[PDB]
């Protein structure tokens, strides 16, 4: 079977201009693990992005967090890019600090 | 800790 | 209250591109203390939370060992697995396993598990007695009258209501003044103007742990659920997870609404009016 993930993107900490946080990729639900997930800011990629270790949920379907620490600001746009093998594109969902 | 036993399918 | 330990192990073959990737994470309840991956440098199990650390170098060696040859059988499985369901050996495929115990308030065996996977779907279980096992199909039941045989379900109820249970009675001591703490949601209410005749009032609850909670909306004390939307609960990257819900009003109307938040480590539920 496959399975598409589902996407939350979203800061560790509610968001306030100027002050050091963490942007969040949160990547669940897909089956098989292989997955390509990409931060994005002004529309580039980001360079240096962990993840979480590879673990799974209790229908065996797949979750990993993807993160990095940023510095929001009022234009600055945020996004993550997302590919997996049940996508016909990569799903690219912005980041809203309202959610 | 994890089990330390073999057994395969 | 009552307390988990659970492993998760994954080989992901790969053929072409050398052996398959494994790696294995381990939890104690919501909190990941241990990790494996085969594709890493250290080729050692890593601790992930801080009382792990205290462990001396045989915890480490042996769980390791014992990590490296899952990887090494693995692959075995997956060979064989290919055989059963007559898969060409071009294609790749993952197994999954999943086993662990559960405890009481009083730290006494409550129930074992023991599940495994291939391809996402199911394959074989131990059942809930620890004495016998459930196949998902003539594949699995081939596997089933060779453990039964071997008598393997022994071996797992000796580790499920044994060794599971003693390291995570270890664990929740150890670890106590995080795994048997509660961290209460930090709740707080936002509002969005979604039109001039609409506005959206969004309850969030932030940096709690464990991760179960509750939130619901009420319009003068009635159970709100149309026009609502619940987000799924997430991980802040801290070890604490976040969740909001969220309703949209005729505007002017906000103060019917009342946001209520339950969790573990509120003495009482929260009741948030905007």
């Amino acid at each position: 079977i496959q399975r598409t993930p589902k996407i939350q993107v979203y800061s560790r900490h509610p968001a306030e201009n100027g002050k050091s946080n963490f942007l969040n990729c949160y990547v669940s639900g897909f089956h098989p693990s292989d997955i390509e997930v990409d931060l994005l800011k002004n529309g580039e990629r980001i360079e240096k992005v962990e993840h979480s270790d590879l673990s799974f949920s209790k229908d065996w379907s797949f979750y990993l967090l993807y993160y990095t620490e940023f510095t929001p600001t009022e234009k600055d746009e945020y996004a993550c890019r997302v590919n997996h093998v049940t996508l016909s594109q990569p799903k690219i969902v912005k980041w809203d600090r309202d959610m | 800790s994890v089990y330390d036993f073999f057994v395969w399918l | 209250g009552s307390h988990s330990m659970r492993y998760f192990y994954t080989s992901m073959s790969r053929p072409g591109r050398g052996e398959p990737r494994f790696i294995a994470v381990g939890y104690v309840d919501d909190t990941q203390f241990v990790r494996f991956d085969s594709d890493a440098a250290s080729q050692r199990m890593e601790p992930r939370a801080p009382w792990i650390e205290q462990e001396g170098p045989e915890y480490w060696d042996r769980n390791t060992r014992n990590v490296k040859a899952q990887s090494q059988t693995d692959r075995v499985d997956l060979g064989t697995l290919r055989g059963y369901y007559n898969q060409s050996e071009a294609g790749s495929h993952t197994i999954q396993r999943m086993y662990g115990c559960d405890v009481g308030p009083d730290g006494r065996f409550l129930r074992g598990y023991h599940q495994y996977a291939y391809d996402g779907k199911d394959y074989i279980a131990l059942k809930e007695d620890l004495r016998s096992w459930t196949a998902a199909d003539m594949a699995a039941q081939t596997t089933k009258h060779k453990w039964e045989a071997a008598h393997v379900a022994e071996q797992w109820r000796a580790y499920l209501e044994g060794t599971c249970v003693e390291w995570l009675r270890r664990y929740l001591e150890n670890g106590k003044e995080t795994l048997q703490r509660t961290d209460a949601p930090k709740t707080h209410m936002t509002h969005h103007a979604v039109s001039d005749h609409e506005a959206t009032l969004r309850c969030w609850a932030l940096s709690f742990y464990p991760a179960e909670i509750t939130l619901t909306w009420q319009r003068d004390g009635e159970d709100q659920t149309q026009d609502t939307e619940l987000v799924e609960t997430r991980p802040a990257g801290d070890g604490t997870f976040q969740k909001w819900v969220a309703v949209v009003v005729p505007s002017g109307q906000e103060q019917r609404y009342t946001c209520h938040v339950q969790h573990e480590g509120l003495p009482k539920p929260l009741t948030l009016k905007w």
